[PDB]
């Protein structure tokens, strides 16, 4: 009449950490267009840019989050080792 | 006393024109002198020089005045009788030479030659080398010539080098040579040509001039060795190559144009070799070759067009073939020579990065992107497959075009957003196809280029591996009831995107819910985001009157699987049970509508051009019949192509800003004061290798890392900024 079955199914999914989305990490509010310092600082080129920054660890914050702990800190805010970036 | 002088002129003026005179006589003469030295003696030399002296001008007496081809027949046999006896004549004042010269603290022999250039100083220097050049005139014809009647002449002038009083002579003699004969032969060989230059220029061919002026040079290369002397071929080389060749470089110039504009290729090589010879010669046809394919090129591509502008294997392919051309043309007439070389990649450069292509896409960056997507059709699952060689060479072309690539940022990009898809669905070629890709491109851009395709195949590999786990948990004490199969990405390795609020249909609940438990028991937190833009499955219908296996993607099995009950929904009743948005159910209700799986209402709307709307029903096509068993309707949009195109060359244009920051503040801080143009000057030296960004990109980003504040302006100053840490 009208059937179909599902015989195959590829899925595909990423997989992350989960120290949850509840934010971000290293500023945690949501990995929103705040990452706190581009929401107050706003209508500013530099929030017009605030995008996620991929670990290799895979925990990932704001770019901003992160460009700003390295001119200090080079080790990952949440996995001792160093980071590393890639995407955006 | 006067007694031997009598005697020995006796035998002296016998020596010359020698009737084979019985070593008696010499015997007698040796020692004639051995005492005329021993009676200082040095009056004998006066005698001899004076003996000398006089009959010369008594043989110039004879012959006198007498140019010619005359003095030809004559200054030759002369000089020869006359030097050998000279030279018994030496044998025989032996004795004089001795004692008499090492007193100094002015052989004979020596004597006889100076005394001879007292015969040059005289017809013999001035006529005579004029008959020569009468002779010589017969490069043009005839003969024959008798090399013989100059060999004397020349061999006599290089002899009569000289010799009042250097001692012997360091270097070659031949200062008379030159001044006597290479000056007046050189000078009225030029007019030779000169006329015949400008002759033949007029009445004969571009392409029968070279041909000649190429010959005769050889010609005057072969008359110096066997009319020399050493070193008047070069001299005389030099002079008849300004001649023939670079005073005539213009009227070579428009002539090898043509001989490009017709593949006329022979013509080339004399053409270069010509003008190889002459220095800075090649630095023109440098600059027409040069420009020239660079038209080839842009023309050969234009003419595809607006096909190319979406045709990789024909714009790469189009390209591929000027560049092959004129290459295989440099590496031939141009004797591979890198000057010409540099032409062709330089023209290549060029037109590869802006061309009729690039113009309509409107930016250099498709370049890259039509390279991109020419690998991919050639890395993806073939309709058969590809001959190992022949893929891994057109993959070693892509290269040579790579070679040329500007933005290799994009290109890049691409190659990685669309090895991304090959991995994510096993559609490769050959596996060693990519990876040997990935070497390739590994060599000029290092493993930081090539890592995260690297890091997207390993991380593949992990999948393909805990799928295994997952496959063999099953045989486990648990049962799956469809076969399912999962690829588990790293959020971060991948450039995917999660995805448009699915519902997951019912039929995979238990799929998800297992393998979400499996995953479990892996990484305590570890989170899994579930890609259904971008997972595969299979269908089996029942209602069709045949068996199809709809191999579809996971949104069309949810529209399609809804089917299962009521048979004909509108769209807003799928962008509710499905829960996939509008704007994606639409496009892919657009492509359930083409496969007639699900045909409207309207049985002759355009499906392919009609508009979704929440309200327009969707009636499943029970009527429905494929000329396959198991169709494949999982292509999804058109248009998705095209987004994807466009979000993903804006996905660069951002990353390429974050790059020219990471610049600048890298410069800004090894520099820590500096002026603006310095500043921009750096970024590119930088950033060249992948792309060459536009100053106004830059301008932004300095004043973003003046915002970040990365570095300000140093108050009080026209373009400056400081590093600010
Ligand atoms: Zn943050
Ligand atoms: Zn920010
Ligand atoms: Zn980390």
């Amino acid at each position: 009449k009208k059937r179909f079955e599902v015989k195959k199914w590829n899925a595909v999914a990423l997989w992350a950490w989960d120290i949850v989305v509840d934010n971000c990490a290293i500023c945690r509010n949501h990995i929103m267009d705040l990452c706190i310092e581009c929401q107050a600082n706003q209508a500013s080129a530099t929030s017009e840019e605030c995008t996620v920054a991929w670990g290799v660890c895979n925990h990932a914050f704001h770019f901003h989050c992160i460009s700003r702990w390295l001119k200090t800190r080079q080790v990952c805010p949440l996995d001792n080792r160093e980071w590393e970036f890639q995407k955006y | 006393l006067d007694q031997i002088w009598d005697d020995l002129r006796a035998g002296i003026q016998q020596v010359y024109t020698r009737q084979s005179m019985a070593k008696s006589r010499y015997m007698e003469l040796y020692t004639h002198v051995y005492n005329y030295c021993t009676s200082v003696g040095l009056e004998l030399y006066k005698r001899l020089k004076e003996f000398l002296k006089n009959y010369l001008t008594n043989l110039l007496k004879d012959g006198e005045d007498l140019m010619d081809e005359s003095v030809l027949k004559f200054y030759t046999q002369q000089w020869e009788d006359y030097r050998f006896s000279s030279k018994v004549l030496n044998g025989i004042c032996a004795y004089l030479n001795r004692h008499w010269v090492r007193r100094e603290c002015y052989e004979i022999y020596s004597l006889a030659l100076v005394t001879w250039r007292d015969c040059l100083f005289r017809p013999l220097n001035k006529q005579v080398t004029n008959a020569v050049l009468k002779l010589i005139e017969k490069e043009r014809n005839g003969e024959t010539i008798n090399t013989r009647l100059i060999s004397g002449v020349v061999q006599s002038y290089v002899e009569l080098g000289l010799n009042e009083d250097d001692a012997f002579a360091k270097g070659p003699t031949l200062t008379v040579y030159k001044e006597s004969f290479e000056s007046q032969f050189l000078a009225d060989t030029e007019r030779f040509y000169t006329r015949e230059s400008t002759e033949f220029l007029q009445q004969n061919p571009v392409t029968e001039y070279m041909k000649k002026a190429e010959a005769r040079l050889l010609e005057e290369q072969r008359r110096v060795q066997v009319y020399l002397h050493e070193s008047t071929q070069d001299e005389l080389a030099r002079k008849c190559e300004q001649v023939l060749i670079e005073k005539h470089l213009e009227i070579f110039h428009t002539e090898f144009q043509n001989l490009l504009d017709a593949d006329k290729n022979e013509d080339l090589g004399r053409m270069y070799n010509l003008v190889s010879r002459i220095q800075d010669g090649l630095g023109e046809l440098k600059k027409l070759l040069e420009t020239h394919i660079h038209n080839q090129g842009l023309a050969a591509i234009e003419k595809c067009g607006e096909a190319a502008l979406n045709d990789p294997k024909m714009y790469v392919q189009t390209v591929l073939d000027v560049h092959k051309k004129y290459n295989a043309l440099v590496m031939s007439a141009f004797n591979n020579d890198a000057g010409f070389v540099a032409a062709l990649d330089k023209a290549c450069g060029r037109f590869i990065n802006n061309n009729a292509v690039t113009k309509m896409a409107q930016s250099s960056s498709k370049s890259p992107e039509l390279l991109a997507r020419y690998c991919d059709s050639l890395l993806k699952k073939s309709s058969k497959n590809p001959e190992e060689a022949e893929l891994e060479d057109t993959l070693n072309q892509v290269m040579v075009v790579f070679k040329y690539i500007e933005d290799k940022d994009v290109f890049q990009k691409f190659y990685a957003k669309m090895l991304a898809k090959r991995l994510v669905h096993q559609n490769s070629a050959s596996d060693d196809a990519e990876a040997s890709m990935i070497s390739k491109l590994k060599q000029a851009c290092g493993f930081e280029y090539t890592s995260k395709l690297q890091r997207m195949f390993q991380d593949i590999g992990v999948s393909k591996d805990l799928n295994e786990q997952f496959k063999k948990h099953l045989t486990n004490s648990e049962p799956l009831d469809l076969d399912f199969s999962i690829q588990v990405l790293s959020s971060g390795s991948w450039p995917f995107q999660q995805s448009c609020t699915f519902a997951l249909p019912s039929e995979l609940e238990r799929s998800y819910q297992r393998f979400t438990a499996f995953y479990a028991s892996r990484h305590s937190g570890r989170k899994l985001t579930w890609l259904y833009q971008l997972s595969k499955g299979e269908l089996v219908t029942n209602c069709f009157k045949n068996r199809y296996t709809l191999q579809a993607s996971t949104f069309q099995m949810a529209i399609l699987l809804q089917y299962n009950t009521e048979d004909a929904y509108t769209v807003q009743q799928l962008t509710d049970s499905t829960q996939i948005k509008m704007d994606i159910l639409a496009q892919v209700l657009q492509i359930l509508l083409k496969s007639k799986l699900l045909v409207l209402e309207d049985e002759n709307a355009n499906v392919d051009e009609v508009e979704l709307k929440p309200d327009t029903l969707i009636k499943l096509y029970l009527g429905y019949k494929n000329k396959k068993l198991r169709v494949n309707i999982n292509v999804p949009m058109k248009t998705e192509q095209k987004q994807e195109q466009e979000t993903t060359h804006k996905n660069i244009e951002e990353d390429r800003k974050l790059l020219i920051q990471a610049a600048i503040v890298r410069i800004m801080k090894m520099r820590k004061v500096l002026k603006h143009q310095q500043l921009l000057g750096e970024v590119l030296t930088q950033l060249s290798s992948r792309f060459k960004p536009r100053v106004p990109v830059i301008k932004k980003c300095i004043d973003i890392l003046i915002e970040k504040e990365y570095l300000e302006r140093v108050d009080g100053e026209k373009d400056t900024y400081s590093y600010l840490a």
